[PDB]
């Protein structure tokens, strides 16, 4: 498919179009824990601290 | 066992949080529907006069 | 002339019907707008934390 | 001639009413389409796992 072929070919040249700051292959368990702790909708400055 | 209990508490927090978010999204549609009602009836007034 | 004057009075009464409809529609607009802006109140935020 | 000209203006106002009605209907179409496409968001997916 032209759509999927273009997706895998562009990844080498423009990976930044697919980087997600919340998920990444190799994410530590402690990072997954941090995401769970700030998954609410009301994030205070102190809550993130 | 403590790990399982903590996971269940965290899941409830995130589930309830997203429930409030979907609840707000429904409120947004209701607000937009009401805004259209007022605009529609103001156009009907021009026809009436 | 008297009959046609009553026709004018009827559309004036129909304008009053439209005014009452818009008054109720405006109330729905204000109520849902206030709910959407407030979003998650302090009680709900306290329970999640 | 003047009275019949007012009739033409009346159906023009009724066309304007339909335009406002379609604007609200189109907004409802986009809102529910976005909700259906989004389906399960990241927060809800995080809680289930």
């Amino acid at each position: 498919r032209y759509s999927t072929w273009g997706g895998v070919s562009r990844l080498v040249y423009y990976p930044e179009n697919y980087i997600d700051p919340t998920q990444r292959i190799g994410q530590t368990r402690m990072m997954d824990e941090l995401l769970e702790n700030i998954s609410q909708s009301k994030l205070s400055r102190d809550t993130v601290e | 066992s403590l790990s399982a209990t903590a996971s269940q508490y965290s899941a409830d927090k995130i589930s309830r949080s997203e429930a409030y978010r979907r609840r707000r999204q429904e409120w947004e549609i209701q607000r937009d529907n009401a805004d259209g009602e007022v605009k529609q009836m103001d156009a009907q007034l021009e026809s009436l006069k | 002339i008297r009959i046609q004057q009553r026709t004018v009075d009827e559309v004036d009464a129909d304008i009053a019907v439209l005014a009452e409809s818009r008054r109720s529609a405006q109330n729905r607009l204000e109520k849902y707008q206030q709910l959407y802006d407030e979003d998650i109140n302090h009680g709900e935020q306290r329970a999640m934390s």
